[PDB]
């Protein structure tokens, strides 16, 4: 059996050689951060991965904030379907929710509150954090200042809606302006708060997609992501 | 085979109540949350509300909200839906829509271009 | 008779509880994959072993010798002073690492992330190791303990304030500095989540007291437990005066808050699963 | 145009079904009464596989059933030896996300498929010794859900486009293309003789395809959610589907309806996986609940419960031989029981 | 017209697949049953196979 010992002694070299780097490919994978970047076809994805770098089904890019790694994957080449593929994206840090505020007229902004609530209330999905980007700010301001609004006729509760004193207003922004923001806002942080007891959380920013800051923000948020998972484990919170 | 078909629609005048009656067939019906959905013409498919698995928690769009009563009758098997003082934005297709999983909040797929679970659907119209 | 027999009791029962607790860690940790891949765990571990040490050779012959009122193996009895020194001190070292591990964690997490290899939890627990065999193993057999002129030991005054400072008042002090700042990260956190939450509400005290009740019972039990020992303890040489009952009272209350790690760090959730599993 | 369509697609189903009911004399539960129960099956975990990073979302065994391929989200494809833990292969993956990962009859390719759309198939008996990727499929809409191999040169793959794909390896181009789906096909199971094949998708249907002559001979609608997983009986003339509405189904190709389900009132997870011993009396499924069921075939209760996975079972293998089974989850472990 | 076609592309699979020969439960059953009983040895899973035949022990 001398040609069994040998066949055995190169499976284990080569057993070992494979975990030496599987060791330093797992240092590497514990190292980065994987975020999934998931958002509406009207809403500024592609302008968000355009300054974030500075037919294929996946999209990722590579972005090192203060010698973090982080992998975005954007959603690229896949058909409207979503819950099959979503649970693969469990086990990442973190979902960055992209949506687009608008006030063919479709309600979008319902159909974006569906797909968070959907996002937040999925069974594999209740371990992830999403980060959440409201998109368009500027457009927002325009139509709000040109007198002519959908959100308040596409929400009554809107209406009879005040801003909340914990909110901080821009000083060149309209009352109103910044009340429709903090609405949409309040929206998506009851969907988060009512839906999910304390497992994960919702960070809602206010971008316009172009913006330099938002990759500092993500890295932020990121990780706050991961300060109250430590928290989470040790039973804090 | 699961298979959901509309009853109730055609021409209302604004301001009419018109039931919408959905059949499920080929389902547990009690195990799932449902939802109706509403495709204007020109226009892609928007949700319009849903009832959960006992009934006790419903959500709808905010257009629709206090406008619109959707009940759910586990025994005869049927999804019913209310309305009443329409308006001219109101005109679409209904479609009678079925969450995919048992026992489950999310919705997924259920606003979505070519779904399998969702029912032919009646042309409703609101003429003045 | 009967307080003899009452106090039998008691600290047998103390005995038990700590073996019992400190074995199923160890074979949870060792049975159980998950536990034992994290990093953060291998100081749990560590502390495990060392209140492991505690229960198989402290506790019995302190409790041996006052149950008979007499210690009857006289050489043993300096071995002895010093595995009690280096349990005791690795211990509560094995606590002031988990402690700073927990800072690092909360307070960076990237960073801890990064830096914090398997390698670097064995440098942690090697040097926690290390100085409790440094300051209990070389001074012991040198006779550099006890001071300068049946088993009491009284320290000399440069030894009881040196191992003392060591010992507890450096781990007290980086873990109340830990805590403090853990305390107030948490604080921050829970204020960004209640004010997410309020603005939820409008638009339709209970976290800050698990986070308070949590690190006050780490803190309540470690101080409560040690403080009074380790105070009378450097009180002791300048008098010679504290009662000797007392004092073994509060030997014993050091050696309780052993038996109570388990408790305090192994109800996390993996550790409670497997707990049920090698229960049941 | 439209109404008259839907109204004789609904007649012919309505015959189809008439048809169906006329076949069902007597089930299959009424027949398998007076047959011997097989009882508990105390399966155990001789051999447990150690060094994924991420989630094993698929694996495949070997006809030799000595090597085992299984794919993780991490961007590593593994090769595993059975009998002697030991890792065979170790590849490198372009794309992170990857779900389905299958072994070649011969054993000379190794081919995975993700989110990017593009299958990839490694060369395992390259001369220099190292795994490279021989050839790349383009070309999908939808994500690749399933592949699986019937020789060298043809590759059968599942995408999440609703459509099923035949890929010639020499030319890379699709030699034929079943697009007969309303739904994501999760998955598709290769029938031993490889002239058939059967595809489980989302739209709560398994078809049977014709691989050489590119139609789907029959439909299968017993299903109330969406199909996960499909699995061939050894004759190939049945199949079991696994699904999310906590039912197991066995579809036999010549009474075209679902023979039995396999169902309990205390699960209500889905069903990720189902797979089929070399005999086919058991059915092994995997759950959303991080236990495996085996179930007997003829008499419809569970014969042994797999409790060892602390994250959900995403995959289930079973050799051709039959020896042991392997199982993958989400907890990075691959937990192999024998009988 | 992608609605019509899809709705004639239905229609023309339901006919074709209507069309083809069926057999009855029983047989099929028992064919099932006839097969499960001769492969009922051979399979390690449902038999409990001795450690010196098992190769992963
Ligand atoms: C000096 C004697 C008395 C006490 C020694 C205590 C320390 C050095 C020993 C006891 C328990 C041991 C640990 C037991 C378990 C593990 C988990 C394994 O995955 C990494 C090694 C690690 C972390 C060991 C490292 C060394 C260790 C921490
Ligand atoms: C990790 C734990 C289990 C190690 C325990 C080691 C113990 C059992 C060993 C190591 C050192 C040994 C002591 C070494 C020296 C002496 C002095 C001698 O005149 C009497 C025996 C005595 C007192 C030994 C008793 C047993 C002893 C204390
Ligand atoms: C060093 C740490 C990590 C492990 C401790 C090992 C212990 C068991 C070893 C190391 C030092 C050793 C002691 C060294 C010196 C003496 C003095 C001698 O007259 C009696 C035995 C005695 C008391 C030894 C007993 C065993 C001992 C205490
Ligand atoms: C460095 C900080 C964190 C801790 C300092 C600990 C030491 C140095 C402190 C704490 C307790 C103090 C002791 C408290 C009480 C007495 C009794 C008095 O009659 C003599 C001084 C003496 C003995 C003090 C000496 C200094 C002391 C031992
Ligand atoms: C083990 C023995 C010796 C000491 C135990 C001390 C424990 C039981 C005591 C000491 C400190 C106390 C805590 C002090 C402060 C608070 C904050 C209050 O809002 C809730 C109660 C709570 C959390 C107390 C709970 C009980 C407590 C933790
Ligand atoms: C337990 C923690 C939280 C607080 C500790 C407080 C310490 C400083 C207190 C509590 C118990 C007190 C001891 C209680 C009893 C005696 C016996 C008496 O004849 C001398 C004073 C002496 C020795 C006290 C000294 C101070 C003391 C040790
Ligand atoms: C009076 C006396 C004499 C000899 C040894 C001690 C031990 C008591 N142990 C219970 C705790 C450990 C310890 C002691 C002494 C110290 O100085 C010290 O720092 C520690 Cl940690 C006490
Ligand atoms: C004075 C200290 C005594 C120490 C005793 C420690 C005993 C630990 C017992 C652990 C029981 C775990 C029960 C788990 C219950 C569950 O959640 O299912
Ligand atoms: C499981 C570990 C148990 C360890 C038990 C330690 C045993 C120590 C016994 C010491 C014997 C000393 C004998 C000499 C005494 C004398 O001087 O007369
Ligand atoms: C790492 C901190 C350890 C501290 C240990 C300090 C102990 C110093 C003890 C000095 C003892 C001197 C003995 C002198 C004997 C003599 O009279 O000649
Ligand atoms: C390694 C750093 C340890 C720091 C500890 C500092 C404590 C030093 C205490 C010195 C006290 C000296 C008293 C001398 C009394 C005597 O003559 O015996
Ligand atoms: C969870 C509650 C923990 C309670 C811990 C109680 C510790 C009891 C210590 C008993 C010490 C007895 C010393 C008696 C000495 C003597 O003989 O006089």
């Amino acid at each position: 059996t001398e040609d069994q010992r040998n066949e055995e002694k190169a499976q284990r070299e080569a057993n070992k050689k494979i975990e030496k780097q599987l060791q330093k490919d797992k240092q590497v994978y514990r190292a980065t951060h994987r975020l999934l970047l998931l958002g509406a076809g009207e809403s500024g994805k592609s302008t968000i991965v355009k300054q974030m770098r500075i037919t294929s089904g996946i999209f990722e890019t590579k972005f090192q904030v203060d010698k973090v790694n982080f992998h975005m994957f954007d959603v690229g080449a896949q058909r409207d379907e979503r819950r099959k593929w979503i649970q693969c994206f469990n086990d990442v840090t973190a979902i960055i929710f992209v949506v687009a505020s608008s006030s063919n007229q479709t309600n979008r902004l319902q159909e974006a509150l569906n797909l968070f609530k959907s996002i937040w209330n999925n069974r594999w999905l209740r371990t992830i954090s999403v980060i959440l980007f409201l998109n368009k700010q500027d457009l927002l301001a325009e139509k709000v200042l040109a007198g002519k609004s959908k959100i308040e006729d596409y929400f009554p509760e809107f209406a009879r809606y005040t801003t909340p004193e914990d909110a901080t207003p821009e000083p060149g922004e309209d009352p109103r302006v910044t009340r429709a923001k903090y609405f949409i806002r309040d929206e998506f942080l009851r969907i988060s708060t009512a839906s999910g007891d304390g497992r994960h959380y919702c960070y809602p920013h206010f971008t316009c997609s172009v913006d330099t800051e938002n990759i500092r923000r993500v890295f932020n948020d990121c990780r706050d992501i991961i300060q109250r998972m430590h928290l989470r484990q040790y039973e804090l919170l | 085979q699961v298979q959901l078909q509309e009853s109730g629609g055609g021409l209302v005048q604004p301001g009419g109540s018109l039931r919408l009656s959905c059949a499920a067939s080929g389902f547990t019906f009690s195990n799932y949350k449902m939802n109706w959905v509403r495709q204007a013409p020109g226009k892609g498919l928007e949700w319009v509300s849903d009832i959960s698995q006992s009934g006790a928690s419903i959500s709808y769009t905010g257009s629709v909200k206090g406008r619109f009563t959707i009940s759910r009758d586990n025994a005869k098997n049927t999804l019913y839906l209310q309305m009443n003082s329409l308006k001219p934005e109101d005109t679409a297709v209904y479609y009678c829509a079925r969450c995919p999983a048992p026992f489950t909040r999310d919705c997924f797929d259920v606003t979505s271009t070519t779904y399998a679970y969702r029912g032919q659907g009646t042309q409703v119209t609101v003429s003045s | 008779f009967s307080v003899r027999i009452l106090t039998a009791c008691f600290l047998s029962l103390l005995i038990l509880s700590t073996l019992l607790g400190n074995t199923l860690v160890c074979a949870a940790v060792i049975r159980f994959r998950h536990l034992r891949s994290k990093v953060t765990n291998f100081f749990v571990i560590s502390l495990a072993v060392s209140d492991l040490l505690v229960a198989v050779l402290v506790m019995p012959w302190k409790a041996v010798a006052e149950i008979a009122g007499f210690w009857p193996f006289g050489s043993f009895c300096n071995i002895w002073v010093a595995f009690d020194i280096m349990c005791s001190t690795a211990s509560i070292l094995n606590l002031c690492v988990i402690s700073v591990d927990r800072y690092w964690a909360i307070s960076s997490p990237f960073r801890y992330e990064r830096k914090m290899t398997p390698k670097a939890a064995f440098i942690l627990i090697s040097v926690a190791w290390t100085l409790s065999v440094l300051i209990s193993f070389i001074p012991v057999q040198l006779s550099w303990h006890k001071a300068k002129p049946n088993c009491d030991s009284s320290l000399s005054r440069t030894y009881a304030i040196s191992s003392s400072v060591i010992s507890f008042y450096i781990p007290v002090a980086i873990m109340i500095v830990t805590y403090t700042r853990i305390y107030r990260i948490a604080q921050k956190q829970i204020r960004r989540i209640a004010a997410l939450e309020r603005a939820a509400v409008h638009a339709k005290f209970k976290r800050e007291t698990k986070v308070l009740k949590t690190l006050s019972v780490i803190m309540g039990v470690f101080v409560c437990c040690w403080l009074p020992f380790f105070i009378l303890n450097c009180i002791l040489p300048f008098c010679g005066c504290i009662d000797s009952n007392t004092f073994d009272v509060f030997v014993w209350f050091g050696w309780a808050n052993s038996s109570l790690n388990p408790i305090i760090y192994a109800f996390n959730a993996d550790f409670r699963k497997a707990f049920s599993t090698l229960l049941g | 145009e439209l109404d008259q369509l839907r109204q004789e697609a609904e007649q012919l189903k309505n015959q189809i079904r008439d048809a169906r009911k006329a076949c069902a004399d007597a089930t299959l539960s009424q027949i398998t009464n007076n047959i011997d129960p097989v009882g508990r099956i105390q399966m155990r975990t001789r051999r447990t596989l150690r060094g994924h990073l991420a989630k094993i979302y698929a694996m495949h065994w070997g006809t030799d059933s000595r090597l085992l391929v299984s794919a993780s989200q991490d961007g590593k494809l593994i090769i595993w030896d059975s009998y002697t833990t030991n890792k065979v292969h170790a590849i490198p993956l372009r794309s992170s996300w990857v779900m389905t990962c299958a072994y070649a009859p011969s054993g000379n390719y190794v081919a995975c498929g993700g989110l990017d759309n593009i299958c990839s198939i490694y060369n395992l008996k390259t001369r220099e010794g190292n795994v490279r990727v021989s050839r790349e499929l383009a070309g999908h809409t939808g994500y690749l859900s399933c592949c699986r191999f019937l020789d060298d040169n043809q590759i059968v793959t599942s995408s999440g486009d609703t459509t099923c794909a035949l890929w010639d390896i020499e030319t890379g181009q699709q030699t034929t293309t079943f697009t007969g789906h309303t739904g994501d096909v999760m998955s598709l199971s290769l029938a031993p003789d490889t002239r058939l094949f059967v595809s489980g998708a989302c739209d709560a249907s398994a078809k049977l395809w014709d691989v050489r002559e590119g139609m789907c001979r029959q439909t299968f609608t017993g299903h109330e959610s969406d199909i996960n997983a499909i699995c061939f009986f050894p004759n190939g003339n049945a199949f079991a589907t696994g699904s999310d509405d906590a039912t197991c189904r066995l579809f036999d190709l010549r009474a075209d309806q679902e023979l039995m389900t396999y169902s309990h009132d205390n699960i209500i997870c889905g069903i990720t996986s189902v797979s089929f011993s070399k005999s086919g009396r058991l059915l092994l499924a995997g759950y959303d609940d991080f236990n495996c069921n085996v179930w007997d075939a003829l008499k419809a209760d569970r014969a042994g419960v797999l409790a060892g996975h602390d994250n959900r079972v995403s995959c289930l293998g079973v050799t051709d031989d039959g020896m042991a089974v392997a199982t993958g989850s989400w907890d990075s472990f691959l937990k192999i029981w024998n009988g | 017209t992608a609605s019509i076609a899809q709705a004639r592309k239905l229609v023309e699979q339901l006919k074709m697949e209507a069309n083809i020969d069926r057999i009855k439960v029983s047989k099929a059953a028992a064919d099932l049953m006839a097969y499960c009983e001769a492969h009922a040895k051979e399979d390690p899973l449902l038999t409990p196979v001795p450690a010196s035949e098992n190769p992963f022990r």
